[PDB]
């Protein structure tokens, strides 16, 4: 309640280190309005070690998506009829992406 | 098909709504009428001028009549310091009971408007004291308008129609206007001041009923012919003198005191009299004196553009000299009308100057004959036209990048808690001039600040007697005669400079490219105003000379805005005796946003609210009114014809297919506004809104705190 | 790829990254330079 | 001639077509032979079906008849479209092709209307033609 | 002012009122 | 004292710009722990103001009524560091950027495909131009005297008149 | 007399390449007006590099 | 209606003629050579003023020029 | 008193007359 949600410490240069304001506790930074502190508290995160691996886990997921984009155009590109399968794509995103995504997040 | 418009048969055959709009626009454009010969053209101009003159006469008769009938001139004359001048009565049936109690101000029993035109302070100085002298002015101007209206009709009758040669007889006109119109009128105005203005300022009433009996000077008109002119510089008025009475009054009628009367904080009437007498002599002598100059004489647009430029320059001059050198009694004391008078005349001046270049561009497309114009100043400016435009482009860019850059620099540095890091340049060249004129504040100590300098001593004839009166006023911190300036004034002056150069650039490039450019080599064949030349050749929107004026109207408003924004905020501190607010906040733009616009809009924005309403509800409504019509102009400027023409087609369809409405029909087919029309309509809304918004704020913000 | 680095946006960004970071390091060791002493 | 009446295509629609201007002055008609039963976009909305025909369509502007006539030559390669403009409440029969040959092709017997025997830089100044009945572009 | 001076001024203003109509219908022709 | 401006070492208002600045930060330091990381962040911030003001007193700047340093551009040699000395410092760097890109485009235009060499930057030709840009006040003088700095107005493309 | 491949400068004031240097593509060997086809390195607003001129609008800068 | 003039710099490319949406222009035999063709404007009463013709002309500065004039039902492109 | 009579004449009645006079003048024809 009292301590305001803050990130983004600003470097000690020409005077923009006045943006690192008295935000709460023993910290000086920019008070953020993104809701990430209330979102991570709802997710259960209590230490910054759990925030650290999620940042590493997002970078390997970024490289996995970047590898999948290279692979599915340069190396193994689907045909036109694989894209026009709308009924299988509706089946899979409803069950897998939306169903198991809300099943496992409930887990 | 139809008779309207009479002036243009091709518009008259247009079956759409465009006909009416264009028939209104192409109406006072006499040159483009059907069958209009050169001789017929000039006679129409002349007569139109009489009509305009009459309107001017009727207008100032209406200001006299309404003041005499519904003002408080007689009450004001008694105590100019505390009486609020009344413009006219308020008769708006939509008012309620509490709103009538709010506008029943200035000690009146009816709702009325507090005047801000300064007419009370102008009429007072001339010698008017009672309402009956005001009414006598209104009836006289009614006759002069009727004399103007009859004359216009008269000089249109066969036996009295001036010949073509008479209108183009240039040398005769300069002699008669400088001699008569300027000279003898100025001489006559000297007559009014010594015989009426000066007597009424000394408590003696002089009117038509007695002026032939009383003398303006104890033993006047024998020294005038015998050369003893110095007797009229006898005992002036003392510093103790109270304007409008005989206590401390002198008898001089022509003097050279200089400075301002200590009570009214304005020029001495006797000093104004000598000025006009001298000016009269100059014009009467100059009036006995009377290729490029022939092309001035055959083009009405060239003359008008120069006459607009000449009027535009001196319109700015009137504004600059009236705030620093107050010429009307108690006009320096009423701060709101001094704010109104500077802003009003500066905006007019901006329109005239922009208009001057507009009619100049019209001359180049419709009147400039390039074969009959070779190897002279005109055809040489077109010859290196790209050099002139490119340099004008550079100065604008130069001025702009750096003035905005310093403001952005200061803003950041002030935002970060370090005001000491700002870049503040002292206006040393300007502060030098003030010391050259006598301001002993900066201590530069050369010319009229140096007490032994030749300009103050003048050992040739011992002339320099204007110096005592002038130096007292320029050194006392009680007026606006060469106001103290600092870093804030430096930046704005370059912003104003940026505005004057960029506005001139748009107008100069438009005029010099009016006849043609690479994107449109035959531009002159399409006239001053045409939509464009289609999407070909890359795109040609806003390629006509008219469109260049159109873009320049945005820059002048911005320029005159920065001028008026500066004048108002600076004087605001000066009038409150707390000059520190402007001096420290004007060097960064957040100061102009927090301490000028937001701060001074506190009362204005509260003219009416959920708890009541005060005497500023009108200005508060107008303020919102201005914002809405400003923003309405953006609609025509951003959205173009095509969207609307297709939308209108669905409305035509809908009307024709709906019973009980189908039954009736339009006589003119509905169509979207034209390409040129929309620019004009958008700009007109924008600029009416621009001025109406600032007028509401300027008047209400200053009248609230004084 | 070195041919790609000579193309105008990427060669116009890293020198804009260099000319910025020059002024970032200059204002870091030498702060508050209004005038030449 | 116009061969009115001819079978209008099987359409049934278009709010956006042929309103009160048509009954007072100057509506237009385009007549072609469609050698199939295909669907084609209209200038108003899009479908009708082209008849075997003798096909005929009444349109509002001459613009829409060439914009439809460009579609029959592009998509369906039937270049025998014949636009018209009607009798008493209209003006002039047989608008296109006026010489029987398409206007992009040269045909002997046509006359040069609207020609100028100069360039545009050789056009005189508007000040030279001030207060006169002559035009700056006309020869 | 007086009440009779007002109606005197509206009596004078017909002379510009007619002469403007006489000029404007002459400027139209 | 050129416009009524006392120097900043003698300005009593410039000293009070120091007094409220360090009072706004020592009150900002009163709530933190003395050994913490925001403690040394404000103490390094306070000492940046002390190196700000003590630089501005000894530099010979002119403080007005508000207490801020003002710059005097009429250029005098007692106040040359405000505008005159950084003015010559700007023009060399700005002329180096100008004469490099002008000489680069002249070298590029006399080639096969000059248009692609505005997209791709030839690092030999660009480094050849920055060698010609360091000597721009000497190179432009002989380019102007020999007459190949400018073209005549019959060689430039020009609108119809 | 201007041959093909020669460098000219254009005297036509309404052209985009007025007072600019171009090279001739070809000369038409008949009595057609404006036979001199000059090809330019600069494109105009219609992005075309060629135009027809007469002999009076070209010179022999070489 | 609008006026459409054709200047003597025409190279008979037919591009303008094939750009016009209302069939205002056509190619006609030239007598200066009896070999080439020049553009013409025999139906200017149907010209809407779109300027598609000029945008198709290849010559450096137009051989066909459209000067917008008096507007009519046909020229305003009204279906009503 | 005369304000109460005149400002609905030139505010309501007289603009209704001149708009009536200008509208018939526009849509007349020969
Ligand atoms: C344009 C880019 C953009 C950006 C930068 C943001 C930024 C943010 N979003 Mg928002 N979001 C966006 C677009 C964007 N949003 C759009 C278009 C939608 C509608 C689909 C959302 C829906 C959304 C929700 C529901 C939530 C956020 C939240 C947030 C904040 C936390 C970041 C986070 O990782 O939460 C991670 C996201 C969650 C924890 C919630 C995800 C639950 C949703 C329902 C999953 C839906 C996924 C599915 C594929 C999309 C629907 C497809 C369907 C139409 C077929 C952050 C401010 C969160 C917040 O408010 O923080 C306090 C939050 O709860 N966003
Ligand atoms: C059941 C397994 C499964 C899962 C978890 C997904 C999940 C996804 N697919 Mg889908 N997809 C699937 C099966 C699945 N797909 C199948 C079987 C097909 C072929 C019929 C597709 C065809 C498909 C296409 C064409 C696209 C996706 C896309 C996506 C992504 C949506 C973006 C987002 O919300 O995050 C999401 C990761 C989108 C994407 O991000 O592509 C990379 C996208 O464009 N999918
Ligand atoms: C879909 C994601 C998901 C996953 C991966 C798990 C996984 C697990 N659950 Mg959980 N659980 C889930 C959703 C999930 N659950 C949901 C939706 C419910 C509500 C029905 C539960 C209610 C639940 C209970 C009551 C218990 C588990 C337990 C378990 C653990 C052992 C069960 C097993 O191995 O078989 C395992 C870690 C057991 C456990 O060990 O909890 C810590 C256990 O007692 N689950
Ligand atoms: C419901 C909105 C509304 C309306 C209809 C009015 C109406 C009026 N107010 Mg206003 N007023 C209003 C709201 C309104 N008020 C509000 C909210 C306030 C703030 C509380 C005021 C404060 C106020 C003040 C202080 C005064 C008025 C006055 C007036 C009267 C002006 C009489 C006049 O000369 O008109 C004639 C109108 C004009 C001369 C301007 C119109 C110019 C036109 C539109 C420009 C275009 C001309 C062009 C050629 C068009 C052709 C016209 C042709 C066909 C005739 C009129 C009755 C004044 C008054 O009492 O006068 C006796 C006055 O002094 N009002
Ligand atoms: C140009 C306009 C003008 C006109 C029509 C008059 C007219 C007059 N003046 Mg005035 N006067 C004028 C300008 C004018 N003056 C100027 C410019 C000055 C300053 C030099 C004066 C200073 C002046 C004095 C001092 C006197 C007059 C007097 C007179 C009256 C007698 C003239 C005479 O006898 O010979 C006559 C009504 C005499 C008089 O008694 O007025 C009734 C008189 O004594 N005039
Ligand atoms: C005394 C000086 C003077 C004279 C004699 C003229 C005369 C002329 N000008 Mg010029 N001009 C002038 C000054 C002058 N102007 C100024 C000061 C400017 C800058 C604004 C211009 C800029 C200019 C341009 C760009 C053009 C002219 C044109 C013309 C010609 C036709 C005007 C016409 O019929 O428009 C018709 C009149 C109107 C459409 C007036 C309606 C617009 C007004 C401003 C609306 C006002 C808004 C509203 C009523 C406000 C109400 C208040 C609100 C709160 C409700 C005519 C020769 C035109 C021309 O082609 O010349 C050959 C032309 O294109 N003038
Ligand atoms: C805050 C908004 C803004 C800003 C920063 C600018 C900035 C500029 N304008 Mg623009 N302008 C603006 C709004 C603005 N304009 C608006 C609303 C209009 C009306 C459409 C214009 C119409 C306009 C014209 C016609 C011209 C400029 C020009 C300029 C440049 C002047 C050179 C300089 O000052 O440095 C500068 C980049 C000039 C230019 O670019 O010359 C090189 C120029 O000729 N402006
Ligand atoms: C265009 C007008 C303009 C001018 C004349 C200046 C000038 C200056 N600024 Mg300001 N400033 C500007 C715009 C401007 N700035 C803008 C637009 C912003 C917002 C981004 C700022 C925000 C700002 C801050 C926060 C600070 C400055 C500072 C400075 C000073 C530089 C001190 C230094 O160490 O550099 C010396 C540089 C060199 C010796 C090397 C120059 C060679 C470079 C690398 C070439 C780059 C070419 C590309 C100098 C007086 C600093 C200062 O000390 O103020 C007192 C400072 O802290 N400026
Ligand atoms: C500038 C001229 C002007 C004047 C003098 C007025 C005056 C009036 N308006 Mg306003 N009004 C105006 C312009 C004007 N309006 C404009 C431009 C708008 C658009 C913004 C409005 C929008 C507006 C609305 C929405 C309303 C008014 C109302 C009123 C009346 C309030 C007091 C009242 O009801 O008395 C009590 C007296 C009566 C109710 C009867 C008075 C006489 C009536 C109007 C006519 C009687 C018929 C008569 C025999 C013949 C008709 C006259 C006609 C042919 C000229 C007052 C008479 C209110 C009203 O009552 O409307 C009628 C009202 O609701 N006005
Ligand atoms: C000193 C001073 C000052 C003054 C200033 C002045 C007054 C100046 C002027 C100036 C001027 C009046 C100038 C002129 C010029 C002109 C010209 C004519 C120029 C030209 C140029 C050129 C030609 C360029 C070139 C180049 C180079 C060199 C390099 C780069 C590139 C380029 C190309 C850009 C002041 C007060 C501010 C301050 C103090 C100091
Ligand atoms: S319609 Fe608009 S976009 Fe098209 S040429 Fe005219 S101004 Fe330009």
């Amino acid at each position: 309640t009292t301590i305001k949600p803050s990130a983004q410490v600003v470097w000690p240069i020409v005077g923009q280190e006045i943006l690192n304001g008295d935000v709460g506790g023993g910290f000086q930074g920019i008070q953020i309005t993104s809701g990430l502190f209330q979102m991570w508290r709802a997710s259960g995160i209590t230490t910054e070690l759990q925030l650290y691996v999620t940042a590493i886990g997002a970078l390997v997921m970024a490289a996995l998506m970047l590898f999948a984009g290279w692979f599915h155009y340069h190396k193994a590109a689907p045909k036109l009829e694989w894209f026009q399968n709308a009924e299988s794509m509706m089946n899979h995103h409803l069950g897998g992406l939306f169903g198991l995504g809300s099943l496992s997040w409930a887990g | 098909g139809t008779k309207f418009p009479k002036a243009s048969q091709a518009l008259a055959q247009d079956p759409t709504t465009r006909r009416i709009w264009y028939g209104i626009a192409t109406a006072n454009d006499f040159e483009t009428n059907d069958g209009i010969t050169e001789e017929n053209l000039y006679q129409k101009i002349f007569a139109s001028h009489f009509g305009h003159l009459a309107i001017i006469f009727l207008w100032t008769s209406g200001n006299l009549f309404h003041v005499a009938w519904q003002g408080n001139f007689e009450q004001w004359v008694k105590d100019p310091l505390n009486t609020r001048p009344i413009a006219h009565a308020i008769s708006d049936p939509h008012f309620g009971q509490r709103a009538i109690e709010a506008f029943s101000q200035a000690g009146a029993s009816s709702p009325v408007n507090i005047s801000y035109s300064g007419v009370y302070q102008w009429w007072y100085t001339q010698g008017m004291r009672t309402n009956e002298e005001l009414y006598n002015g209104a009836i006289f101007l009614l006759i002069l308008s009727a004399l103007s209206l009859f004359a216009g009709w008269l000089h249109l009758q066969p036996k009295f129609r001036p010949n073509l040669s008479w209108f183009k007889n240039a040398e005769s006109r300069l002699n008669h206007h400088l001699g008569g119109l300027f000279g003898t009128s100025s001489l006559a105005w000297t007559g009014h001041i010594v015989h009426v203005a000066i007597p009424e300022s000394r408590g003696q009433h002089v009117g038509w009923d007695n002026f032939l009996q009383v003398a303006p000077h104890p033993a006047g008109l024998q020294p005038f012919f015998t050369g003893n002119w110095g007797v009229y510089t006898e005992n002036p008025d003392t510093a103790n003198h109270v304007f409008g009475s005989s206590d401390g009054a002198g008898t001089a009628i022509l003097t050279f005191l200089g400075g301002f009367h200590p009570q009214t904080q304005s020029l001495w009437l006797t000093d104004i009299a000598h000025h006009h007498l001298a000016i009269a002599v100059l014009f009467i002598v100059a009036g006995h004196m009377y290729g490029l100059y022939d092309t001035v004489n055959n083009s009405l647009h060239f003359q008008l553009g120069l006459a607009l430029a000449a009027l535009g320059v001196i319109t700015s001059l009137v504004a600059q000299h009236m705030y620093s050198i107050p010429p009307y009694a108690y006009l320096a004391r009423d701060f709101t009308t001094q704010a109104a008078l500077y802003t009003h005349h500066q905006y007019i001046a901006g329109f005239l100057m922009v208009g001057a270049f507009a009619h100049g561009a019209i001359f180049l497309v419709r009147d400039y004959d390039a074969e009959q114009n070779k190897n002279n100043v005109l055809a040489r400016i077109i010859d290196h036209k790209e050099a002139i435009i490119s340099h004008l482009s550079w100065v604008s860019l130069f001025l702009g990048f750096h003035t905005l850059g310093l403001y952005v620099h200061n803003d950041v540095v002030q935002a970060f808690g370090t005001p000491e890091k700002q870049i503040l340049i002292e206006p040393v060249f300007a502060q030098w001039i003030q010391s050259v004129h006598g301001k002993s504040l900066y201590g530069f100590e050369v010319l009229l600040n140096n007490a032994d300098s030749i300009t103050r001593v003048a050992p040739g004839s011992a002339q320099p007697i204007w110096l005592p009166g002038w130096l007292d006023a320029i050194n006392s911190g009680n007026n606006s005669l060469f106001l103290t300036i600092g870093p804030g004034d430096f930046l704005v002056h370059h912003a104003i400079a940026l505005g004057l150069h960029t506005t001139t650039l748009i107008l100069v490039k438009g005029a010099l490219d009016a006849r043609g450019s690479k994107l449109m080599p035959d531009k002159k064949d399409f006239g001053y105003s045409f939509p464009c030349d289609g999407p070909g050749r890359g795109g040609t929107c806003d390629i006509s000379a008219w469109d260049a004026f159109y873009l320049a109207v945005f820059w002048m408003l911005n320029t005159i805005g920065w001028t008026t924004f500066y004048w108002h905020w600076k004087h605001l501190g000066v009038w409150q005796g707390n000059v520190a607010q402007f001096n420290e906040s004007s060097t960064y733009l957040m100061g102009w946003f927090r301490d000028y616009l937001w701060l001074n809009s506190s009362q204005l924005i509260n003219g009416y609210n959920p708890f009541g309403m005060n005497n500023l509800s009108v200005w508060a409504w107008m303020f919102l009114f201005g914002h809405l019509i400003w923003a309405t102009g953006f609609m025509f400027l951003i959205s173009w014809r095509g969207y609307w023409q297709e939308l209108i087609e669905t409305l035509v369809w809908a009307h024709e297919r709906t019973p009980l409405a189908n039954l009736v029909r339009w006589k003119d087919k509905p169509v979207a506004l034209s390409i040129v029309q929309a620019r004009l309509v958008g700009l007109a809304h924008f600029a009416v809104g621009y001025i109406v918004t600032y007028a509401a704020f300027l008047i209400a913000s200053t009248a609230s705190k004084f | 790829f070195s041919k790609y680095l000579s193309t105008a946006p990427v060669i116009g960004t890293l020198t804009a990254f260099f000319l910025a970071g020059l002024l970032i390091e200059i204002n870091r060791f030498n702060p508050d330079l209004l005038v030449y002493p | 001639t116009l061969n009115l009446n001819a079978p209008t295509p099987i359409f049934g629609g278009s709010t956006g077509g042929l309103l009160r201007k048509a009954e007072v002055e100057e509506f237009y008609s385009i007549t072609w032979t469609g050698k199939s039963e295909t669907v084609f976009e209209l200038p108003t909305g899009g479908a009708a079906i082209m008849r075997a025909g003798e096909n005929l369509l009444r349109l509002a502007r001459k613009e829409q008849c060439i914009a439809l006539g460009a579609q029959l030559k592009d998509k369906f390669k039937i270049t025998d479209y014949k636009i018209y403009r009607v009798y008493p409440s209209g003006e002039v029969q047989f608008l296109h092709p006026k010489d029987g040959v398409f206007p992009e092709k040269v045909n002997p017997g046509r006359v040069a209307v609207g020609s100028n025997k100069r360039r545009i830089g050789q056009n005189p100044d508007p000040a030279k033609l001030k207060f006169k009945g002559q035009e700056t572009f006309d020869s | 002012l007086a009440d009779g001076q007002i109606f005197t001024a509206l009596a004078v203003a017909l002379v510009p009122g007619i002469l403007a109509l006489r000029l404007a219908l002459e400027l139209y022709k | 004292d050129v416009a009524g401006l006392i120097p900043c070492s003698q300005s009593d208002a410039f000293e009070r710009r120091l007094k409220n600045t360090t009072q706004r930060l020592e009150n900002r330091l009163k709530k933190y722990e003395p050994g913490s990381a925001p403690a040394e962040a404000l103490q390094k911030q306070i000492d940046k103001t002390q190196q700000r003001f003590d630089k501005y007193r000894n530099s010979g700047l002119l403080c007005g009524a508000d207490g801020l340093p003002h710059l005097i551009t009429d250029g005098r040699w007692s106040h040359a560091g405000e505008f005159t000395i950084p003015g010559l410092l700007f023009l060399y760097i700005a002329g180096f950027i100008g004469w490099s890109g002008r000489s680069y485009l002249q070298a590029v235009a006399a080639s096969d495909n000059s248009t692609e060499k505005e997209i791709i930057i030839d690092i030999p030709v660009a480094l050849q131009s920055v060698s010609k840009g360091f000597v721009w006040p000497l190179a432009a003088l002989q380019e102007f005297s020999s007459g190949k700095l400018t073209a005549r107005d019959e060689e430039i493309t020009i609108s119809p008149r | 007399m201007v041959q093909r491949g020669s460098k000219v400068r254009i005297l036509r004031k309404e052209s985009y390449w007025y007072q600019e240097i171009g090279t001739v593509a070809s000369i038409d060997q008949s009595g057609i007006k404006y036979p001199v086809i000059v090809r330019f390195e600069k494109v105009n607003y219609s992005n075309v590099n060629s135009n027809n001129f007469s002999l009076d609008e070209v010179v022999e800068v070489e | 209606a609008h006026t459409v003039k054709i200047y003597d710099t025409c190279i008979g490319c037919t591009q303008c003629v094939r750009a016009c949406p209302t069939d205002v222009l056509e190619m006609v035999p030239w007598d200066g050579c009896r070999a080439n063709q020049i553009a013409s404007a025999p139906r200017t009463e149907d010209c809407v003023g779109c300027k598609r013709c000029e945008s198709a002309c290849p010559t450096d500065f137009l051989s066909i020029r459209v000067y917008l004039g008096a507007e009519t039902t046909r020229s305003m492109g009204l279906g009503y | 008193n005369l304000p109460s009579i005149l400002v609905p004449m030139v505010g309501i009645v007289l603009p209704a007359i001149v708009m009536a006079l200008l509208f018939v003048y526009i849509e007349t024809d020969e």
